[PDB]
């Protein structure tokens, strides 16, 4: 998942 | 964002002199994390109070339970001290066991 | 029915320190059941109900290695957060997360959860549909639109619709008699003098399981929401939880109102007045  | 922390003490039971209860001071509703709790007896502060591990609500507050086990006498005083950085003084909010 | 899982993850950055402290907590149905903090002993996840147990070592360290994957998501997200926002250095900011799935009596999905916050106020979050966003503000439209790019919706859709149930579906039959149990509410009256011709009346509910509960004042069939306090629902303790709804009555005229409790357990509603 990818960060912010 | 800055959240004042809510303050409830109370007894696990109702209240009854001589017999063993449990003080209860929930502080909620407040933000950011780091607080200040304590439990007062005769405005005292009471050594070895545990408490829950923090968590937050749907609005994303924290709350947290502070305990210590006590038996109530007819006058004995208890309060919770609770200081945040939404306060300019530790707050203090006395025990009324008939709430 | 209904049922939940959720977990509760919290960090905070600190100044001179760069790594920020990871907080998850775990629950279901609303209880605490799992809990990580990266500044214990050796970080690791840990029991918080005992229908935890049970499970084996695999478990523990699968789950744990997780929470060192978040750490490592929350100091980045952290990080890419304080440049949004034109923030300086050593400061103290928060990031939390909230995820997990609803499920209906029947213990099919309700519903897929997950939403962030940054600073205390929401920042961005899944919708319903567990494939569009919803930004809180600006920033979070770069957080949005870089997520859309990468599809990290599909993913997240994927597991909330199918490994948290999974999951939930263990919990649920590991704890049953736990988690399962509604232990009804007891209530009482207490009386309060509020001013020259008025008085405080006092609904009380304790030992109730679960937390949900609803408390009303009533003149003769009508509820009142006038100078009717209602104080947020409390731990007990030892799992039960307590509340009460307080009204300002004239003096003399107590006997005309009643309070009522509706809970889970409650075979009927509770009805009593002042005595």
């Amino acid at each position: 998942y990818p960060a912010l | 964002i800055q959240r004042t922390p809510k303050i409830q003490v109370y007894s696990r039971h109702p209240a009854e002199n001589g017999k063993s209860n449990f003080l209860n001071c929930y502080v909620s509703g407040f933000h950011p994390s780091d607080i200040e709790v304590d439990l007062l007896k005769n405005g005292e502060r009471i050594e070895k109070v545990e408490h829950s591990d923090l968590s937050f609500s749907k609005d994303w507050s924290f709350y947290l339970l502070y305990y210590t086990e006590f038996t109530p006498t007819e006058k004995d005083e208890y309060a919770c001290r609770v200081n945040h950085v939404t306060l300019s003084q530790p707050k203090i909010v006395k025990w009324d066991r008939d709430m | 029915g209904p049922h939940s899982m959720r977990y509760f993850e919290t960090a905070v950055s600190r100044p001179g320190l760069e790594e920020p402290r990871y907080i998850s907590v775990g629950y279901v149905d609303n209880k605490e059941f799992v809990r990580f903090d990266s500044d214990a002993e050796n970080p690791r996840y840990e029991p918080r109900a005992p229908w935890m147990e049970q499970e084996g070592p695999e478990y523990w360290e699968r789950e744990t290695q997780k929470a060192k994957g978040q750490e490592q998501w929350f100091r980045v997200s952290l990080r890419n957060l304080l440049g949004y926002y034109n923030q300086s250095a050593g400061g103290s900011h928060t990031l939390q997360q909230m995820s997990g799935c609803d499920l209906g009596s029947d213990w099919r999905l309700l519903r897929g959860y997950l939403q962030f916050a940054y600073e205390g106020r929401d920042y961005i979050a899944l919708n319903e549909d567990l494939k569009t966003w919803t930004a809180a503000d600006m920033a979070a439209q770069i957080t949005r639109r870089k997520w859309e790019q990468s599809g990290a919706a599909e993913h997240y859709k994927a597991y909330l619709e199918g490994e948290c149930v999974e999951w939930l579906h263990r919990y649920l039959k590991n704890g049953n008699a736990t988690l399962l149990r509604t232990d009804s509410p007891k209530a009482h009256v207490t009386h309060h003098p509020r001013s020259k011709g008025e008085v405080t009346l006092r609904c009380w509910a304790l030992g109730f399981y679960p937390a949900d509960i609803t408390l009303t004042w009533a003149l003769n069939g009508e509820e009142l929401t006038q100078d009717m306090e209602l104080v947020e629902t409390r731990p007990a303790g030892d799992g039960t939880f307590q509340k009460w709804a307080s009204v300002v009555v004239p003096l003399g005229k107590e006997q005309n109102y009643t309070c009522r409790v509706y809970h889970e357990g409650l075979p009927e509603p509770l009805t009593l007045r002042w005595e």
